């Protein structure tokens, strides 16, 4: 067996093309490092 | 499917941490940096007989103290190395002070302990004297970064913790960086066992 989809990502989230950190769709930066969102 | 982890490298400046990251080479030729955060990100494939496993490793581009590093850096912190220097015995008496600033904000993630340059005779820092704990989501693995000695001990126990899955292995082990050190059998075996017994 796989992962089973255990950690997919959730509906509208998005990784963070500049630290990969997992944002919510309503986040325009990243809370993490602040860059905006692609 | 590909499960992603990110995790924060901490410790002492000195006591490996770059080092011990840049072993894996993919990773290191597909780290990213963090400008805002002053971060090196290394992306680290394992492939597990379930799949692949990426740990995206932070890794300091300072000297921080703990309590030093900006809010950002464990803001998400799935899992962390806490790393001291076997021959430095102030960097593991700043190891509570880490996982205390770690716990804080990210409360409950599992942890490693990691004792890097083992390869060292010289050993201040000895396997016996190591503090453990009771603590399910804390373990610990001697270390030496310029060898490879131990390097996917850490992930590994990370991962099957993460997964849920104690029997979780790796297929195959990542390419490293060629030994830049000879890490000595017997020292490595006395070592090994010394933990053993400390552990239990
Ligand atoms: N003998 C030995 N020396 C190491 C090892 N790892 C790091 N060193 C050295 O420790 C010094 C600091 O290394 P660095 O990766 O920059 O530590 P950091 O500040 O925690 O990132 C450097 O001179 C390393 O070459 C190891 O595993 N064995
Ligand atoms: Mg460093
Ligand atoms: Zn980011």
């Amino acid at each position: 067996m796989g992962f089973e989809g255990m950690f997919t990502k959730k509906e509208g989230q998005w990784d963070c093309s500049v630290c990969l950190v997992r944002n919510e769709a309503s986040a325009t930066k990243c809370i993490a490092c602040q860059c905006p969102s692609k | 499917p590909q499960v992603q982890f990110k995790l924060v490298l901490v410790g002492d400046g000195g006591t490996g941490k770059t080092t011990f990251v840049k072993r894996h080479l993919t990773g290191e030729s597909e780290k990213k940096y963090v400008a805002t955060l002053g971060v090196e990100v290394h992306p680290l494939v394992f492939h597990t007989n379930r799949g692949p496993i990426k740990f995206n490793v932070w890794d300091t581009a300072g000297q921080e103290k703990f309590g030093g590093l900006r809010d950002g850096y464990y803001i998400q912190a799935q899992c962390a190395i806490i790393m001291f220097d076997v021959t430095s015995r102030v960097t593991y008496k700043n190891v509570p002070n880490w996982h205390r600033d770690l716990v804080r904000v990210c409360e409950n993630i599992p942890i490693v302990l990691c004792g890097n340059k083992v390869d060292i005779k010289d050993r201040k820092v000895k396997a016996k004297s190591i503090v453990f704990h009771r603590k399910k989501n804390l373990q610990y693995y001697d270390i030496s970064a310029k060898s490879n000695y131990n390097f996917e001990k850490p992930f590994l126990w990370l991962a099957r913790k993460l997964i849920g899955d104690p029997n979780l292995e790796f297929v195959a082990m990542p390419a490293l960086a060629p030994p830049e050190v000879v890490m000595d059998p017997a020292l490595a075996a006395q070592y090994e066992h010394d933990l053993e017994v400390a552990q239990t």
